[PDB]
Order: structure tokens, then C-alpha cells, then sequence
């Protein structure tokens, strides 16, 4: 497998997201 | 940590005579949030030695 | 009951009865959630699933 | 009595401060902190499901 | 022994430490102390009972 | 809308039933087991941070003048202050299940 | 002697001798088919898949 | 910290929240056991 | 007493069955006793309203 | 407060900021001290300081 | 220092207390 | 047979007759 079988295929190329998109930082006291 | 991981201790199934999956050794682990880097180095060295063994 | 005293919720698994939830009475999770909603979603639009 | 009324004995015991102990030793005795088992490979290198 | 056993350098045996701050909810009474262990003396925490 | 107390006004609430609902994403069993095995590893632990990550301290104010807080500590990885004034009547005592006052 | 040399499961002694804890250095890096399977408790090698209820 | 503010008759209380790093890490090793680690670095909890 | 204290509730009859899998390295033994629920307080919380 | 999660002791270095005391709600230090006294000392004598 | 403090003139180290 | 004795640690720890007979 490639994990491309888990993503929508816009034609042939998968609609993969950004490599660095994973992770989040949302924190402020005000 | 990828460099020094916790070993995957196997589980025994004594009816089929074969291993039934494996999970990380979450039972024999030592807490070090109370220890500074001097002892953190020692704990990391111990874990590396255990992995080598 | 959020960040209360005796009224503490638990998410402990059946393994060791060790609670995965700790409250300190110095943390304001209600205000944290309010700020989180106000920063992520357009709170000016009313929602009915939660108040 | 000479005019007794039969019998039906019943026995019981009463422990009042004792924790029942089942040590994890092969011969049930205490020959040290670490036991005969516990440091065995079967119980130290493999995971077991207690029931 | 008559040497290298006791100091005779004017140091105290008992010490009274008062808390630097205290907070008291109507369920718990929290006291914060900072105890200074001399410059050369040592103590075992078998002492230091809360009064 | 009014700052009246409802305990005196006699409102009360009665709870009939409490139920817990959860939604399970119907993802393939093989892929879900693979994801479970990958996420059960110690290097793939999930991390969460409180949005209002702070130690909230409320220091009472007599109805005049100024005030002075806080003793000692290590202030490592401190991120800042956020002061605000609150009326004591409005602020409850969350340290207890019930606030009689 | 038994007629056939008892092919089949593994006893406890041989299991603990051979299925020692595994150290997985770089965990789950690569294509999904390259992952170490049989760490999952419910997984059969034949017709590789996860056995459900 | 010395705070000076306009006086109001009703008894009030200051709301100072010291911004810290309140972070939790959740580890789920084997089928129903959950271990969670907490860390508050400026104001330590445990 | 070096041990992990686990309190399993008991309905007022019959038997019960505890504990999932673990590693059990350097294990020492089991100590078992029965306590009344009315008398055992809550452990984690600073207070016990019940 | 020994084995509670919210209210707990934080004995540590003044600038260390990392607590030297951990309590995980599974340890029973009250029973630990009870059994320790029961084994080390004769318990038929009343010592007025710590009841 | 001189061979530690003197002793009153005329297992030592360690404890193994457990079980409960 | 030192391995049979319980071990104090790295070194194993280590009264073979009886004298108890008396009419009073």
C-alpha cells in the first residue's frame, strides 16, 4: 500500500494534505 | 522516543501454543519527571543497555 | 462539576482504576472552553445542539 | 441434660485484623523480597493476562 | 569521642519555620514553607513534624 | 437577566435521566486496527494543551485602593499575566460543591 | 515414540525461550505492508486481515 | 505586583491568571489501560 | 507495604472477577481483604461528599 | 493529603521546580505507616505525641 | 576529615523491610 | 551448595546440632 488508497482520488493523483499539516498550537490567555 | 524505545513484550496464549499480539512494556517502567538531566542520562543509559541485552 | 473538590470526574480504564483526570482548582476549564470557541468559531451565530 | 435435645454443631473462625496472603512464590514461602517467580523468564519477559 | 563529633560553633538543635504563605479553602489548609539546611549541617526528615 | 438568587425564589431542577452518546466513525476494520496499533506506541502519544493555560488566582479587594500578591518560586517557561477585576458577589467559590453565600 | 513428531503449537518454555521482547527501533515508518504485523492481538497471517466478531 | 484601580463600593476580587504551559500527554499501551501525564511548568503540580 | 491498592466494588451477593493483562515482572504476591463501601472514602478527590 | 491528586505536597528544591514527591492514588502510605509501626515497635504502649 | 567521625570508645548498612 | 541459600544480594547469606534435654 501507499496510504493513497485512503484518500480521495482527484482523477489519478490523490488529494493528499500537507506533510507538516499535522499538529496544532492554539493557546493564549486573552 | 525512536532512538531508545520500550521493548514490545509478547503475550502468550496457552491454548493454541502461539503468541497473541505484542504490546509495549508499560508495566516495568521508571518515572523520571522528578529527576534532572544527571539522572536522566543514567536512566537513558539503562534503557539502552536493556535494549542491547 | 469542573475543577471542583470532591466532585471529580474519572475516565479511568478498568485496568488499574487509575484516574486519567486531574483537577487543580487553579485551572478554569470553563473559561478556557469559552475562549477556545470564541477564537475558533464565529460565536455570533447561535447554535442549539449546545447552548 | 438427661432430657437433652439432640445436637447440630457448627464451627466458624474470626480474623479481625489479618490480610489474607498468597505470596507469588513456588513453595509459598518468603525467601527474599524478589521471589522464586517474578524474576523468572516466563513472568518477566512475557506478558500475562491475570483472571 | 572528644573531637570531630560535635560542632561547638553556636548552632541550634530545634528550628521553628513559619510558612511564607498560606491559603485555606473550607476543605483544605495548605501551608508553604522553605526550610534552609544551614551551610554544613544535615538533617533527616524523620524529624520536621508539622505542629 | 436580574441578579436575583433562584434558591430563594424557589426554582429547583429535577433530572429524570442521564445518557451518554458517542459517534463511531465506520472505518474499515483492518485500517482501524492498523491505526490502533500505531497509536498504541509510546512515540505516537497524543498531546493536548489547555487553551487558557494559566494558574487562576483570585485575590480579594476591599472596596478601595490597591493590593500586593504572591510569594517565591521558579518562573521558568512563564508566558505572561492577564489581570481583570471581578465583583465578589458575582464570583462563586468553585473549590466547593455548594456555595451557601 | 509418537508416530509423527507432533507438529503444531509451542509450549511455554520454548515460547519464553524464543519470543523474547522485541526492540522496534524506528516505529511504523514506511508503507503499511512493511509494518510489523502480529503485534496486533487479533490478526491472522493467512489472508492478511483482522478477524472480527 | 502593586495594583491601583478606581474604587467601587461593592467588595470585589482581582482575577490574575498567570499564563503557564498546561499540557497533558495520553498514552494507551494495551486495550483499555490509559496513562496520562500532566505538566504545568511555571506553577508545578506534580 | 509495597503494593498497588485496587478496590473492586461488590454487589451485595455472589462473586467477582478482576484485572486485565500486564507484564508481572518482579511480582511478589496477592493480599486480599473485604471492606464496606459505606466506610471506604474516595481516594483521588480532596473531598468526599458521599 | 497523601494520595489525593489535587492537594498534594511539593517538597523540592527552591529553584528546582521539579517536585520530588509523586503520589499515584494506588500507593496506600497510611496503611504503610500503620504496618511499619506495627512491625517495628510494640503497639501495646501509647505514645502521646503522634497519638 | 580523618577516617570519619570517631565511634564511642570502649547488616550494618541497608534495610529490607517489606511485606504487608 | 551456596546457591541454594537465599541471597542477601550478590553474596548469599549464611548451628547444626541441638542440645535440649533436662528433667526440670
Amino acid at each position: 500500500y501507499n496510504y493513497a488508497a485512503l484518500a480521495p482520488r482527484q482523477g489519478s493523483r490523490p488529494m493528499l494534505s500537507q506533510w507538516s499539516g499535522i499538529g496544532t498550537h492554539e493557546m493564549h490567555g486573552g | 522516543s525512536k532512538e531508545i524505545p520500550t521493548p514490545y513484550v509478547w503475550t502468550f496464549q496457552p491454548q493454541m501454543g502461539a503468541a497473541a499480539g505484542a504490546s509495549q512494556d508499560y508495566s516495568t517502567r521508571m518515572n523520571w519527571f522528578s529527576a534532572g538531566p544527571d539522572m536522566i542520562h543514567d536512566v537513558n543509559n539503562i534503557r539502552d543497555a536493556q535494549n542491547r541485552i | 462539576y469542573y475543577n471542583s473538590g470532591g466532585n471529580l470526574g474519572v475516565l479511568a480504564g478498568q485496568s488499574s482504576q487509575l484516574n486519567a483526570v486531574v483537577d487543580l482548582q487553579d485551572r478554569n476549564t470553563e473559561l478556557s472552553y469559552q475562549m477556545l470557541l470564541a477564537n475558533t468559531t464565529d460565536r455570533s451565530r447561535y447554535f442549539s445542539m449546545w447552548n | 441434660d438427661p432430657r437433652h435435645a439432640l445436637r447440630d454443631p457448627e464451627r466458624k473462625f474470626l480474623c479481625d485484623r489479618t490480610l489474607w496472603r498468597i505470596p507469588f512464590s513456588s513453595n509459598f514461602m518468603s525467601m527474599g523480597s524478589l521471589t522464586d517467580l517474578g524474576q523468572n523468564l516466563l513472568y518477566a519477559n512475557a506478558a500475562h493476562a491475570l483472571d | 569521642p572528644t573531637h570531630d563529633v560535635t560542632t561547638e560553633r553556636s548552632q541550634r538543635l530545634q528550628l521553628r519555620f513559619v510558612p511564607v504563605d498560606r491559603e485555606d479553602t473550607q476543605y483544605s489548609y495548605k501551608t508553604r514553607f522553605q526550610l534552609a539546611v544551614g551551610d554544613n549541617r544535615v538533617l533527616d526528615m524523620a524529624s520536621t513534624y508539622f505542629d | 437577566t436580574l441578579g436575583n438568587d433562584l434558591r430563594v425564589d424557589g426554582a429547583t431542577v429535577n433530572i429524570t435521566s442521564v445518557n451518554l452518546y458517542a459517534s463511531f466513525f465506520p472505518m474499515s476494520h483492518n485500517t482501524a486496527s492498523t491505526l490502533e496499533a500505531m497509536l498504541r506506541n509510546d512515540t505516537n502519544d497524543q498531546s493536548f494543551n489547555d487553551y487558557l493555560s494559566a494558574a487562576n488566582m483570585l485575590y480579594p479587594i476591599p472596596p478601595n485602593a490597591t493590593q500586593l500578591p504572591i510569594p517565591s518560586r521558579n518562573w521558568a517557561a512563564f508566558r505572561g499575566w492577564s489581570l481583570t477585576r471581578l465583583k465578589q458577589r458575582e464570583t462563586p467559590a468553585l473549590g466547593s460543591p455548594f456555595d451557601p453565600y | 515414540l509418537p508416530s509423527r513428531p507432533r507438529h503444531g503449537g509451542i509450549g511455554s518454555r520454548q515460547f519464553v525461550e524464543e519470543f523474547v521482547p522485541a526492540v522496534y527501533l524506528n516505529p511504523y515508518s514506511g508503507p503499511p505492508d512493511s509494518y510489523p504485523d502480529q503485534f496486533i492481538r487479533h490478526y491472522n497471517v493467512y489472508s492478511n486481515s483482522v478477524s472480527g466478531y | 505586583m502593586t495594583f491601583e484601580m478606581d474604587p467601587i463600593n461593592e467588595p470585589t476580587l482581582l482575577y490574575v491568571l498567570f499564563e503557564v504551559f498546561d499540557v497533558a500527554r495520553v498514552h494507551q499501551p494495551h486495550r483499555g489501560v490509559i496513562e496520562v501525564v500532566y505538566l504545568r511548568t511555571p506553577f508545578s503540580a506534580g
